């Protein structure tokens, strides 16, 4: 029913505004132990040698690396993605160059995707960077994915109840509530705002008075839109494990300048970054995935904020492997 | 173009905001604060046109009241300061002054809707009783602030309009007279009644009713006033500072 | 220390009273009974209750609206009785999500809502007629009814007048526990922080006032219970020491005071305005104001603070940032 | 100078401390010791706002705000400019309130009535203590308190509420909000009933206490009683903070998440999950 003191608090606004994070220390810690499991970088290896595009038969992405450096990417990948299952999870045991198993072709496209995040999205991912581990965390199917409908639990390593199950229609709202930080906001903000770029997140007018020709009748955005933007933010809030004052001044949610924090702009680039992975990199993988992996509309699992953040403002608390594995970007 | 804007730098919202403030302060100053001045005014030592009330059981009464007689107050100025308190000359309780004071209410009996006397004893009220569970005090010994037994309860006085016990009648021992007390001064126990409001010696001087089985409005004050007067005038210690 | 103001020490029992109206004496139904425990903190007598046409009407339309809501709730969780009891707070019957203007929306999206509200509105109206009629019938003033009407008018404002004025049923309040609460955030955000609407401010300061006033007024009546200060009618028409000791308590504390009648005119007013200001605020919203914060910023009211963290430009303005 | 029925009540006594020294009236106002202490603590708090108000950027009464210190100052003395005035003001505010409260005990004792009002006035002074002292102490900093501005103290409340995602889901708040509506609802009933019996209309006769009771029996099937409704109000009124307080003090010290998720104790029970 409750959480014992002390409580960790910070300040994101001018003294006396009540803007800042409130963190339970015994949760803060629980998160660190989990994210500390991040395997350390494999020691740097011999630079000289021929490129693997010459050496090997089927290398369409990591050609420019010398064999020694190539195999270090192949161990690391297996650590992050499929350690329990080893190299054979992707590869034909007799033929490494073969694309028999579907996690190979998918890994290739992933491999490109990872280089794209670290090269074309530093406005969000900064110098911290993303690896295969940020989403996978030691398993081929990541813990936090998203289909074209809600699903429980949010962590797909825990056994769902019959009502939690997507076939069972009765649990629907409860599936929808736990994505919205337990709200009764009757809207699905992933499939609305993150699965593509067809919708606009801002609803508040930017003028005192109503602009003629859009402030009556069928020319208006229904109130529903407001509900939905709030829905998405409750999920952003819950995804990162923080609250609205970490990015807004509640006085005026619509206003930037002094009324927002640098984290909000960073939050803004996340939206465009998550949109750019779902459409162009993740959704189309339904042609490369077996049906056991697809949703009830044939969709491939896609990512939200939580996929990388898993309850923390920085994924793995700003853990970086950017310099250790440069082959994963940023690409000149 | 905008909805709700007007000439200059002025919009509908801006104008209703003034209207809201002016209606408010109109009402406060020009109504409610004049309705507050129907009692006690004009001042002594902006008034409204007087209001009459047509009474349920005959007659009318325009307020505020002006009585044909002004009662003498046995008090005395402390200091020559405009707002100096007043110290009692005589015995303040029986004089009925300060917290022992009474209002000049009508010498008429309060009346049920149908006509009957409202506040009457249970010896009169044969169709009333005490609800099973609660204590019947009739015959318990009432005990004062000093801890002395000041009498014995002898009847209760029910309000017949609301079905609510308002008074307790007790025979004062030694005096051969009864005397009413409000239940608000009575800690009702199983075996006794505690009245910390007045000493044993004082019960004898409680205001006497005019009739044994009924009580006038003025008499309800007089009696009620007495006990409230005792809270500051029981002993000489009760008037001074606590610390 | 008056223990009567804490609770009723001794309880009188008697024959039941009946104040005859000018009509509907034959429409009183039921045998009155007496709760001993109620009778310690209030009056023991429960019942009887008056029926009448308007009363039954306020039940037949009120039930009908409730039956329409619960049916659409049950729908929401595929009619699973345990997942009804569990999730109930979260269930709701919503207005239309899709913009249809004012044209009557489909049953599957806001049609059952608009119809749930009609039957609510007819029920609210029927009761009012009862609250008015029972006053007149017993030779009473209509003061209660008119205050009730103001509170009816606030429901009508937020229910169907404001959607009308802006021309979109989507703006209406859902039915359901958490859902009609969730509306309060949607509405405010869409129109720019209700903390910046002056008539919210009036609304809050009258509601806050009602707190203070009843608290203070209650404290004063109990405080003078020993002098039969609860007998408020006959204190009006024949001033007793009770309301002498009241008025003076206040006059020596805050410098002025009311009468025993007028202080009930302060409360009545202060209750009324809570709904009138609340109604005024709404009627302005969306018709003539769009963002109450920028309305306050324009009219130079809204406060300003320095930057704790560095001023953050709107990334949607930077050269070559996506849509 | 005096009400037509007032001279007979102006008697010495009731004073808790001071004796005859402070026991007097200035105009309609009673003084006493606490009436002096109030005046002292008002003037000291008023003069110290005004100092702070000049050092600020604006004098427009809506905009002005005298805020508390940053979180780094903890429970210690903060610079006069940078929060120290706010701390100064607090002490003066609490000093006058308590003095305004105790004064009313002196007025109560002289008139020989209950102490119910000042005892009802503590319930606000307590809720003021919940916000500016008890909660900051429970979170570690005076920088968690609300700033003293007319429009600004709202901005605090807004950010306070949104810190837990959706403050309406708060169960203490739900409690508190319900008592506000019901107490506001309860007053217009009581005001209206008392008015409707004394001011029937036309040349109609005033009605009785039986008329009151009949109305609410007819309308709602039950009538509380004259004396009782006044006990009901003070209770309805009081519980706006008495329960609210619990919803405020838990947010942070005893609860760090959002308030909707608190209702997962209900929601996530295994045998209907
Ligand atoms: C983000 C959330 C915001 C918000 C959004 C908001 C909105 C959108 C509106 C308000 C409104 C109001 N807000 Mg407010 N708010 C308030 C207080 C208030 C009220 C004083 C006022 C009127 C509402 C009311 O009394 O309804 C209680 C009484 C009602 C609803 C009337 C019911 C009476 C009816 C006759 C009874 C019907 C019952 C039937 C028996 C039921 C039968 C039904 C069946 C048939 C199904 C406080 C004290 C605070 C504080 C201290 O933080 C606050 C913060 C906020 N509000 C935030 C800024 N607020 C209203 C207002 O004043 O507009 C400007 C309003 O419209
Ligand atoms: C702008 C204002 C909005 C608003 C904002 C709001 C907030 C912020 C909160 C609520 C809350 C509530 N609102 Mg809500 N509201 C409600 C009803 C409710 C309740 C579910 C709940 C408690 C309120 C309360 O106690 O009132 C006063 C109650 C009265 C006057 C009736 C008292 C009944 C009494 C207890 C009966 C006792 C007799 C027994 C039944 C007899 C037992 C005998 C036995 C044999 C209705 C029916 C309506 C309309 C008009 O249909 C409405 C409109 C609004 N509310 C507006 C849209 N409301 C609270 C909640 O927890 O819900 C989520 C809450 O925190
Ligand atoms: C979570 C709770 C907070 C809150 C949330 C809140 C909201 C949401 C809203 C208000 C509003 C208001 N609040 Mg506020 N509040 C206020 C005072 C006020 C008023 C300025 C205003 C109207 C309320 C009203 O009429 O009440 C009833 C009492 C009446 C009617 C008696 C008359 C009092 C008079 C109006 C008060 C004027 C105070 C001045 C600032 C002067 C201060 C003294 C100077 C001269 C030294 C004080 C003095 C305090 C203290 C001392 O703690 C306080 C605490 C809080 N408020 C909490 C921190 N308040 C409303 C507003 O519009 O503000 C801009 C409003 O919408
Ligand atoms: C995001 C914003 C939310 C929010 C955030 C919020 C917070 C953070 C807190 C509340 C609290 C409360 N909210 Mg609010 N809220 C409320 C209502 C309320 C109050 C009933 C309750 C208690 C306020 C209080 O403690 O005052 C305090 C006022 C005091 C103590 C007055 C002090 C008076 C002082 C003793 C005397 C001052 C004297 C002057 C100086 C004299 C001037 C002299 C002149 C006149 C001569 C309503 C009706 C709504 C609606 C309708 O939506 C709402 C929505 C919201 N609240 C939003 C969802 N609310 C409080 C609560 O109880 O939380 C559970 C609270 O802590
Ligand atoms: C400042 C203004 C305030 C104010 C004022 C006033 N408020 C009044 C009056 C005044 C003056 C009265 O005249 C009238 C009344 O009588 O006084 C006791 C009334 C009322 N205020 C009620 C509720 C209320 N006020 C709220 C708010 C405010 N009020 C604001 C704060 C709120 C909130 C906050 O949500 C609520 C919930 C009802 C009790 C009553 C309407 C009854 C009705 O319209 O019922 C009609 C509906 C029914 C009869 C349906 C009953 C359902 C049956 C059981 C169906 C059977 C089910 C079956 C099993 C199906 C199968
Ligand atoms: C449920 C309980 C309710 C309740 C109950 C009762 N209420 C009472 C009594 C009871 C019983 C009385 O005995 C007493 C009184 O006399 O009756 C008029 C009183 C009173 N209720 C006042 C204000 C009031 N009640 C509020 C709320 C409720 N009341 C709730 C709802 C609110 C809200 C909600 O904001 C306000 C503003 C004053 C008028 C008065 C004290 C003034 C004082 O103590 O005198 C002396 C103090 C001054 C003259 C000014 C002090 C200046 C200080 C030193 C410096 C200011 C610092 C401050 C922090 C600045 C903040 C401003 C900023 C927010 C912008
Ligand atoms: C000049 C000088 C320095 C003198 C020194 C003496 C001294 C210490 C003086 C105090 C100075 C100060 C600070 C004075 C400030 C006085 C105050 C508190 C002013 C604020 C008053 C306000 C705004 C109150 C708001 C509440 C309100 C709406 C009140 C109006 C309605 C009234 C008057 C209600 C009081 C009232 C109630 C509540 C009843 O129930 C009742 C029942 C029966 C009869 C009468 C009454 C009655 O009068
Ligand atoms: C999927 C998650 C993989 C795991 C686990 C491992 N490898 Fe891999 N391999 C993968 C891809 C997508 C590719 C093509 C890379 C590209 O840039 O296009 C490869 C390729 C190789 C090769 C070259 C084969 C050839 O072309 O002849 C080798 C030799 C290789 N991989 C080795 C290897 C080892 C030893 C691994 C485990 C320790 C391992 N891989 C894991 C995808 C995946
Ligand atoms: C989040 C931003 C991701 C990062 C970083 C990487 N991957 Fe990924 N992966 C992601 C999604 C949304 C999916 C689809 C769900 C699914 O598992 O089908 C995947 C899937 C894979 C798979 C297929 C696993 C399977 O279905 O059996 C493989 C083999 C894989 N991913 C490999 C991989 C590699 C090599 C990465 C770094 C180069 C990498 N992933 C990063 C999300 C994300
Ligand atoms: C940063 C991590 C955020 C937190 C925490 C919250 N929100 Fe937010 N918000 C954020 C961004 C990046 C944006 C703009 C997105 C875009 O593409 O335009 C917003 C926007 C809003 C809005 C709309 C503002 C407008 O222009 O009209 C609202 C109403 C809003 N946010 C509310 C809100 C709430 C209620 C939050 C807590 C539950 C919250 N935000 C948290 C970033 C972040
Ligand atoms: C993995 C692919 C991510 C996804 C999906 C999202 N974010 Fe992210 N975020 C990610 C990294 C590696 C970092 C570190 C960069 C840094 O600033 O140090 C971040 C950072 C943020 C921040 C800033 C936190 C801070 O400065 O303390 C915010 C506010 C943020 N991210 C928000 C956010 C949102 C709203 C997202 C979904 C819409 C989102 N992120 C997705 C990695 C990834
Ligand atoms: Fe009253």
């Amino acid at each position: 029913c409750f959480e014992p003191p002390p409580a960790t608090t910070t300040q994101t606004g001018f003294r006396g505004l009540s803007m800042g994070e409130v963190l339970h220390p015994a949760t803060v810690k629980a998160k660190k132990e989990r994210d500390a499991q991040y395997p350390p970088a494999l020691a740097a290896v011999k630079a000289e040698g021929p490129p693997v595009s010459q050496v090997y038969k089927n290398v369409k992405v990591l050609g420019n690396l010398t064999e020694a450096e190539f195999l270090r990417t192949m161990t690391a990948i297996t650590e992050w993605v499929s350690p329990q299952e080893g190299c054979t999870y992707c590869h034909d045991e007799n033929n490494l160059a073969s694309e028999a198993k579907y996690p190979y072709v998918v890994a290739r496209r992933m491999l490109e995707m990872t280089r794209a995040i670290n090269t074309n999205w530093t406005q969000h991912v900064a110098q911290t960077g993303v690896t295969c581990y940020t989403c996978h965390r030691g398993t081929p199917l990541p813990p936090y994915v998203r289909y074209l409908e809600p699903t429980l639990p949010l962590n797909n390593r825990e056994t769902p109840t019959h009502v939690e199950r997507v076939e069972t229609r009765s649990g629907y709202v409860v599936r929808l509530a736990k994505y919205t930080a337990y709200s009764a906001l009757n809207y699905d903000p992933f499939t609305m705002f993150l699965a593509n770029d067809k919708r606009q997140v801002r609803v508040v007018p930017q003028t005192a008075l109503p602009l003629v020709g859009v402030s009556r009748g069928k020319e208006r955005r229904p109130l529903s839109d407001a509900y939905a933007t709030f829905a998405l933010m409750m999920s952003i809030s819950d995804s990162l494990g923080t609250n609205c004052t970490f990015c807004h001044n509640a006085q005026t949610f619509e206003s930037w300048g002094k009324k927002s924090t640098p984290q909000r702009a960073i939050a803004w680039w996340g939206i465009r970054m998550v949109r750019d992975l779902n459409m162009n990199y993740l959704a189309p993988l339904n042609a490369s995935l077996p049906a056991s992996r697809l949703g009830r509309q044939g969709e491939a699992p896609q990512a939200d904020c939580r996929t990388c953040h898993q309850g923390v403002t920085k994924p793995l608390f700003g853990a970086s492997r950017l310099k250790d594995y440069p082959e994963l970007g940023p690409i000149k | 173009m905008y909805h709700g804007a007007l000439a200059q730098h002025l919009d509908i919202a801006q104008l209703v905001w003034y209207a809201q403030w002016l209606v408010i302060w109109t009402v406060v100053l020009l109504y409610l604060r004049r309705e507050d001045r129907r009692e006690g005014y004009p001042l002594v030592e902006e008034l409204p046109y007087p209001k009459t009330f047509v009474l349920p059981h005959g007659g009318t009464v325009t307020v505020p009241r002006r009585r044909p007689e002004t009662r003498e107050l046995k008090l005395a100025q402390t200091d020559g300061f405009e707002g100096a308190p007043l110290q009692p000359t005589g015995n303040p309780l029986v004089d009925a002054v300060g917290p022992a004071s009474y209002a000049e209410r009508a010498e008429v009996v309060d009346a049920t809707v149908d006509g009957k006397a409202k506040i009457v004893p249970l010896r009169v009220a044969t169709d009333f009783s005490i609800a099973e569970g609660d204590v019947d005090p009739r015959g318990l010994p009432v005990v004062a602030a000093d801890g002395v037994e000041a009498g014995t309860v002898t009847d209760l006085w029910v309000d017949r309009s609301e079905h609510y016990f308002r008074y307790l009648e007790l025979s004062v021992a030694g005096s051969a007279r009864t005397a009413l007390i409000p239940l608000g001064f009575c800690d009702v126990k199983k075996d006794k009644i505690v009245v910390t409001s007045i000493l044993s010696e004082q019960f004898a001087n409680v205001p006497r009713l005019q009739s044994r089985d009924q009580i006038t409005l003025r008499e309800e004050d007089k009696v009620s006033a007495y006990y409230a007067g005792g809270l500051l005038y029981a002993t000489p210690e009760r008037a001074e500072s606590l610390l | 220390a008056d223990y009567q103001t804490i609770y009723t020490q001794i309880q009188a029992r008697g024959p039941h009273i009946t104040v005859s109206g000018e009509w509907g004496d034959n429409d009183r139904v039921g045998k009155p009974f007496y709760s001993y425990w109620l009778g310690k903190i209030g009056d023991a007598q429960i019942g009887p209750i008056y029926l009448g046409a308007s009363g039954i009407a306020a039940f037949a339309f009120g039930s009908t609206a409730i039956l329409i809501i619960l049916f659409n709730m049950a729908a929401e969780v595929h009619f699973d009785p345990l997942q009804f009891f569990r999730q109930f707070f979260w269930l709701g019957l919503y207005p239309p999500k899709a913009q249809y203007g004012m044209g009557i929306p489909p049953l599957h999206d806001g049609g059952w809502w608009l119809m749930a509200g009609l039957f609510m509105t007819l029920s609210l109206g029927s009761w009012w007629i009862r609250v008015y009629s029972r006053a007149r019938a017993l030779g009473l003033g209509t003061h209660i009814a008119w205050n009730f009407a103001a509170a009816i008018f606030f429901v009508l404002c937020i229910g169907c007048i404001h959607p009308t004025l802006v021309g979109s049923w989507s703006e209406g309040v859902p039915f359901g526990i958490w859902p009609h609460i969730d509306w309060l955030t949607a509405f405010s955000i869409r129109y720019g922080n209700f903390y910046y609407c002056p008539w919210h401010g009036f609304s809050i300061g009258f509601a806050y006032g009602c707190g203070l006033l009843f608290a203070a007024h209650g404290a004063t009546i109990l405080a003078v219970a020993r002098f039969g200060g609860d007998r408020e009618i006959e204190q009006i028409t024949d001033r007793g020491t009770a309301v002498e000791r009241a008025a003076l308590f206040w006059r020596w504390t805050i410098g002025f005071n009311a009468t025993i009648e007028s202080v009930h005119r302060w409360g009545w007013f202060f209750s009324l305005m809570v709904m009138v200001s609340a109604s005024v605020g709404i009627l302005l919203t969306g018709t003539f104001v769009d963002n109450w914060y920028l309305w306050c910023v324009k009219h130079g009211a809204a406060p300003d603070y320095p930057a704790y963290l560095p001023a953050t430009p709107d990334p949607a303005s930077l050269p070559g940032a996506p849509k | 100078a005096l009400l037509s029925f007032e001279r007979k009540y102006r008697v010495r006594g009731g004073t808790l401390i001071g004796g005859d020294l402070f026991d007097f009236w200035v105009g309609p106002y009673f003084v006493g010791f606490f009436g002096v202490s109030a005046i002292f603590f008002i003037f000291l708090g008023v003069s110290l706002i005004g100092y702070a108000a000049s050092q600020g950027p604006t004098w427009d009464p809506f905009a002005i705000s005298i805020n508390p210190p940053d979180l780094k100052y903890g429970l210690g003395a903060a610079p006069l400019l940078e929060g120290g005035f706010w701390q100064a003001i607090t002490v003066c505010a609490l000093g006058a309130f308590i003095s305004w409260m105790l004064r009313e005990v002196e007025i109560s004792r002289k008139l020989g009535i209950g102490w119910h009002v000042p005892l009802a006035f503590c319930v606000p002074i307590f809720m003021f203590c919940v916000l500016q002292v008890f909660r900051p102490l429970l979170l570690g900093s005076w920088g968690h308190a609300f700033p003293y501005g007319i429009l600004s103290h709202l901005d605090w409340v807004n950010n306070f509420g949104y810190q837990y995602l959706n403050w309406h889901y708060n169960p203490g708040h739900m409690s508190s909000v319900s008592f506000l509506f019901v107490n506001a609802m309860a007053l217009g009933l009581h005001g209206g009933l008392i008015l409707s019996v004394a001011n029937p209309g036309d040349g109609d006769k005033v009605k009785t206490a039986e008329h009151e009771n009949q109305y609410f029996r007819d309308v709602v099937g039950y009538s509380i009683g004259a004396l009782s409704i006044h006990r009901l109000g003070l209770f309805l009124a009081s519980n706006i903070f008495l329960t609210g307080a619990f919803g405020t003090i838990a947010s942070g010290p005893f609860w760090t998440r959002g308030w909707p998720e608190w209702w997962g104790w209900w929601l996530d029970i295994p045998f209907w999950s």
